[PDB]
């Protein structure tokens, strides 16, 4: 068995490494208001 | 933990009481409509709900005191995680929500090697499924990689 252990590990871990890719990007969600 | 200065927050509280007319402890785009309109800016209702739901954490379409203050503090390094786990959920299910299903998880499996079926996903969800719903919520994911 243990099919989920290694696969699932790489799963939540697959996005964990992917989260860094989103970091360091310009975000305009703040829009106006935040400028103050 | 990277807390603002009492003077910075206190000043916002006074501006909140004067700026906020709804009488609630949160900020609503309607109030933005009236202020931006007063300064010569009258955006459409669509931009109002958009600009407001994106500036507040969670995106309920309104910016609470902590949500707006946290966004202002975001400029300075707050935590290493920086809510990066949210991005993991956003990729697990393009859908635009924070819940991972057996199929979506299989999608992340696709990112690595191993090919899985409904059995392998139900098992992987069985481990994180503390709620017993056959699906993995946000706290369950962090229970796996974070295990706090
Ligand atoms: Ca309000
Ligand atoms: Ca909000
Ligand atoms: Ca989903
Ligand atoms: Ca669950």
């Amino acid at each position: 068995g243990s099919r989920a252990k290694a696969n699932w590990l790489r799963a939540f871990n697959k996005v964990r490494m992917q989260l860094q890719e989103a970091r360091g990007e310009g975000e305009m969600s703040k829009s106006l208001w935040f400028k103050g | 933990a990277d807390q603002l200065t009492e003077e910075q927050i206190a000043e916002f509280k006074e501006a909140f009481s004067l700026f906020d007319k709804d009488g609630d402890g949160t900020i609503t785009t309607k109030e933005l409509g009236t202020v931006m309109r007063s300064l010569g800016q009258n955006p459409t209702e669509a931009e109002l709900q958009d600009m407001i739901n994106e500036v507040d954490a969670d995106g309920n379409g309104t910016i609470d005191f902590p949500e707006f203050l946290t966004m202002m503090a975001r400029k300075m390094k707050d935590t290493d995680s920086e809510e990066e786990i949210r991005e993991a959920f956003r990729v697990f299910d393009k859908d635009g929500n924070g819940y991972i299903s057996a199929a979506e998880l299989r999608h992340v499996m696709t990112n690595l090697g191993e090919k899985l079926t409904d059995e392998e996903v139900d098992e992987m969800i069985r481990e994180a499924d503390i709620d017993g719903d056959g699906q993995v919520n946000y706290e369950e994911f962090v229970q796996m990689m974070t295990a706090k």
